[PDB]
RNA sequence: UCACAAGGCUAAAACCUUAUGAAACUCCGAAGGGGCACGCGUUUAGUCCGGGAGUGAGGCU
RNA sequence: UCCCAAAAUGUAACGGAGGCGCCCAAAGGUCACCUCAAGACGGUUGGAAAUCGUCUGUAGAGCGCAAAGGUAGAAGGUGGCUUGACUGCGAGACUGACACGUCGAGCAGGGAGGAAACUCGGGCUUAGUGAACCGGUGGUACCGUGUGGAAGGGCCAUCG
């Protein structure tokens, strides 16, 4: 006549969002200590003027202007060059 | 028929047929015309039809193959509580894709064995014959 | 954390300096077995090494 | 030692045999490598002690315990535990132990008529491991417990197998024909 | 095997350091100890040892350390970074060091 | 990586030609989108401080 | 953590899979050194797999645990010395309705490793967590009800 279940899911679950990616893009002014990429790994390597926290977070060290170096795929660098 | 080990469940979407529209392994070939789903048993049916009509032995190339799991919820359940559990298997045959290749048989034989397979099929078809040397 | 705590325990590293100051971290008892001996700063002087008080 | 000079008298022998445009472009001998892979079934600390002793007393050089590559198949295997014993001999002590071998080794071998002449390192080298230990200059059954055997691997800097072969034999070596 | 050299090489932060890096090459019985401003593709000072050597083969390290550092006085170089090679900072290249490390 | 069509080859795997599927494959990879600078060119909004809210059942293509 | 998620972030479902509520006194700091899986030829126990050698070998391995990204000029394997798994702070950003959360240059005390430039305020990273309240404990001498004490509170630390 009717049915009695009984099944469910073992799924559903997921994890709260991890707002990643670059926050500071090609040709952008930058204050000292402004963050420029959140990333899982070495996706973007620090160049001149940019350091890297343990989160592999890239944060700029001395003001200036942001510049993206794509060195042919899998090896890429972000840097600051000050204006003048 | 089935695949042997995998992941389990899937989805659905469509546009025209990737590869391959061309006639390898044989002299005569049967081609989809419609964006169907094709179940094992439907092929199984075409295989057995053509296999009988050719008797011994001819040569039969069943190009298409059901890797796609389709599910169906239990009988009389209110939606949710889960995803349906693998009812059967389909092969997402898009238009122009060649489903069948037969060779070692006359044109007549090929026509017939084809037509017979066609009437067992969810979708319109067309037979054709080589020249498609995009590669080999 | 929780009571049962068989491996790893919150130990407190109290100074020899007799200042009052201490620290806290965790030791496994599988590998420390006896005691814990560490050399950290003291803010009531400058840098005087502590032992694993209960 | 003396053996070195004999190599240096094999050198114009192979220069003359092969017509080499250079004297360094002639087959030489790089290291000797002694392996002792008991383990797996022999998990005894006492036994690897004994292999250490035996090896140190014949080869006059300390031996390394080459552990398990951490491959743990169905049968008896595991992570990081003793399974083999290596002693790499090159240069002086190579020549000393090797002369000990042609001199007192294969001669004192129970039922001996040469070794396998069919090709080895088709790259151009040559190994050959050798069984029993009760056939020795230094090993005695009157200074051990049970009975074992080992592995031996030379590296002829040859370019093929005929040239390796030649070097080996004219260095003083038995080829069972 | 090239790993030691490219290792310490990248480990010398090229430009962003500011200081100048200082090559060596004691593998042969001749060296080359160059002084480089990294960034600019240019090599500043330098003091070899194959244009007469006195005679010493490895004893002369201190000599070319002192000779180099001597060139460094004139050109005006007071800051440095020690770009070793596959060379494990011990004797010879340590001599070249200590030598330049006082005779600047 | 997982799956898969005919054949070769070999003791089956690997490998060779032919051939193909993929949300949780990717050698690649658009259209589009997003950030920043200008306004090189049109137009009108914006932002902040303070008072008053209501809304938090949505519906179809 | 991955897919859904429509190549910026974000995005629901009783949608599709899988882990966590720890662990490490070395698996941390620094210094120095080493390079993987796998197949082929030949090798005493072996002989599917053991241990040795030669050749190939950009990752087809490893990273305590899930997976994703990452990584061979090391994060991977080994050794020396070690307690930065440190106090007093925090320019400036990421991120959230709030409370939270995350990254962090640089200054001081004062130390570790290095010959040194230097690096170190835990762990390749992302889970290993609990706001207040009332209470335990070590320091502190801020308040202490006529005054001087003491009970009691307050502060920093810290445990449930
Ligand atoms: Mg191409
Ligand atoms: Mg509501
Ligand atoms: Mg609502
Ligand atoms: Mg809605
Ligand atoms: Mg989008
Ligand atoms: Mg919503
Ligand atoms: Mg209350
Ligand atoms: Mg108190
Ligand atoms: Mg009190």
């Amino acid at each position: 006549a009717h049915k009695k279940g009984v099944g469910s899911s073992k799924n559903g679950r997921d994890s709260n969002p991890k707002y990643l990616g670059v926050k500071k893009f090609g040709g952008e002014v930058v204050k000292a200590g402004n963050i420029l990429v959140r990333q899982r790994g070495t996706k973007f390597k620090a160049g001149q003027g940019v350091g890297m926290g343990r989160d592999h977070t890239l944060f700029a060290l001395s003001d200036g202007k942001v510049v993206f170096i794509n060195k042919g795929k899998g090896a890429r660098f972000i840097s600051i060059e000050a204006a003048q | 028929k089935r695949t042997k080990f995998r992941k389990q469940f899937r989805g659905r979407m469509t546009g025209d047929a990737k590869g391959g529209d061309y006639v390898a392994f044989g002299d005569y070939g049967l081609i989809a015309m419609e964006p169907a789903w094709i179940k094992s048993n439907q092929i199984e049916a075409c295989r057995i039809v053509m296999s009988r009509h050719f008797r011994r032995g001819g040569k039969i190339y069943i190009r298409i193959f059901p890797d796609k799991p389709v599910t169906k919820k239990p009988a009389e359940t209110r939606m949710g509580k889960g995803k349906g559990a693998v009812e059967y298997w389909v092969s997402v045959v898009k238009p122009g894709r060649v489903m069948f290749e037969v060779a070692g048989v006359t044109e007549e034989q090929a026509k017939e064995a084809f037509r017979l397979a066609g009437h067992k099929l969810p979708i319109q078809t067309k037979m054709v014959k080589r020249e498609v040397y995009d590669e080999a | 954390a929780a009571a049962g705590a068989a491996p790893r325990i919150i130990v407190k590293m109290e100074s020899s300096a007799g200042t009052g100051f201490y620290y806290t971290t965790t030791k496994n008892r599988r590998n420390t077995q006896a005691k814990l001996e560490l050399k950290k700063y003291d803010p009531v002087a400058a840098h005087v090494v502590f032992a694993a008080a209960a | 030692q003396l053996k070195t000079k004999y190599n240096d008298q094999v050198r114009p022998a192979l220069m003359q045999q092969f017509g080499y445009s250079s004297v360094m472009a002639v087959p030489r001998i790089e290291k000797i490598v002694v392996n002792e892979g008991l383990g797996s079934s022999k998990e005894d600390s006492k036994a690897i002690d004994k292999a250490a002793k035996e090896l140190a007393l014949i080869t006059l050089q300390k031996p390394i315990i080459t552990k398990a590559k951490k491959s743990i198949s169905n049968f008896k295997l595991r992570q990081g535990m003793p399974v083999g014993i290596k002693v790499t001999l090159r240069g002086e002590r190579m020549y000393v132990f090797l002369e000990k071998l042609i001199n007192i080794g294969l001669p004192r071998i129970r039922d001996f008529r040469g070794i396998n002449p069919n090709a080895f390192d088709g790259r151009g080298n040559y190994n050959l491991g050798i069984k029993e230990q009760l056939i020795f200059p230094e090993i005695t059954y009157d200074m051990v417990d049970k009975t074992r055997g080992m592995d031996i691997t030379i590296v002829t800097t040859a370019k093929t197998d005929e040239e390796a072969r030649a070097l080996l034999q004219s260095m003083g070596l038995p080829f069972r024909k | 095997r090239r790993k030691l050299r490219t290792r310490r090489k990248v480990r010398t932060t090229t430009a962003a350091s500011g200081k100048l890096r200082l090559s060596v090459y004691r593998s042969s019985k001749h060296i080359y100890a160059q002084i480089i401003d990294d960034s600019r593709g240019q090599t500043l000072a330098a003091a070899s040892s194959a244009a007469l050597k006195s005679g010493n083969k490895t004893d002369t390290a201190a000599a070319v350390g002192k000779a180099l550092a001597a060139a460094a006085a004139e050109k005006g170089i007071k800051q440095v970074v020690f770009d070793r090679g596959s060379y494990k900072y011990h004797g010879r290249v340590k001599a070249l060091a200590d030598a330049a490390r006082e005779g600047g």
